[PDB]
């Protein structure tokens, strides 16, 4: 059920935020483990602030924090080409949970459309669902990124779920569910972006993951 | 649309 994979992406779910060496930690968003100690987390968090390497990135697991230096995560693109959404390999994380196969395959994209969904997501720690109207999908998407100095920076990206609903700021990183049950409520991507009563994720597939 |  929608509810089922929402209580697995739940206990995956992390805050991610960035530091300096020594300074307070700015909470950001959330970061989604998927197995072992690999995560998806929107790039849109770090890349486009100074110096993104010198910082510290931060992982909270319900209240347990988990630090490294920006150095020593392996970032990983999800396919050719800016897609927001990286794969990150966090070397001090606690090993999550395997989900990756309650991600949507790339050929069951079709079963997703026109069809309600589940955003699972948190604002700073604390779960929400957050209804998604009948799905379509951008085969290309752009929306606007605004950085820490208060400028801001236009996005673009391959594949993306659009659906009517209601977002807040902290809930990217979080998972779009699909409502089809003949899917297995497949995991559908990675929230990226809301405005207007609009709510964007990145297309995650299971394929994707072949990149390690 | 923002990154939210
Ligand atoms: C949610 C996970 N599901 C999973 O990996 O299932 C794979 C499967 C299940 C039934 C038949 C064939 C394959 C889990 O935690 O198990």
């Amino acid at each position: 059920s929608t509810l089922e994979i929402a209580g697995l992406v739940r206990k995956n779910l992390v805050q991610f935020g960035v530091g300096e060496k020594n300074g307070s930690v700015r909470w950001v968003m959330n970061a989604l483990g998927v197995k072992d100690d690999w995560l998806l987390v929107p790039s849109h968090a770090y890349k486009f602030e100074k110096d993104y390497e010198m910082m510290e990135f931060y992982f909270n697991r319900g209240g347990t924090y988990y630090s490294i230096s920006a150095g020593n995560v392996v970032i990983q693109s999800l396919d050719v080409g800016f897609q927001d959404v990286v794969l990150m390999k966090v070397p001090t994380i606690p090993k999550f949970r395997d989900i990756t196969q309650h991600f949507i395959k790339k050929g069951d994209v079709p079963r997703a459309l026109n069809r309600l969904a589940t955003l699972v997501t948190t604002v700073n720690g604390t779960p929400m669902l957050i209804s998604e109207g009948p799905l379509k999908m951008e085969e290309k998407a752009t929306y606007v990124h605004k950085k820490n100095d208060g400028t801001t920076v236009d996005l673009t990206v391959d594949q993306a779920w659009r659906g009517k609903g209601e977002g807040l700021p902290g809930m990217c990183g979080g998972a779009l569910v699909s409502s089809n049950q003949s899917i297995q409520n497949a995991i559908l991507g990675i929230h990226v972006a809301g405005g207007n009563s609009i709510l964007v994720a990145k297309l995650v597939t299971q394929e994707m993951f072949q990149n390690i | 649309l923002f990154f939210e």
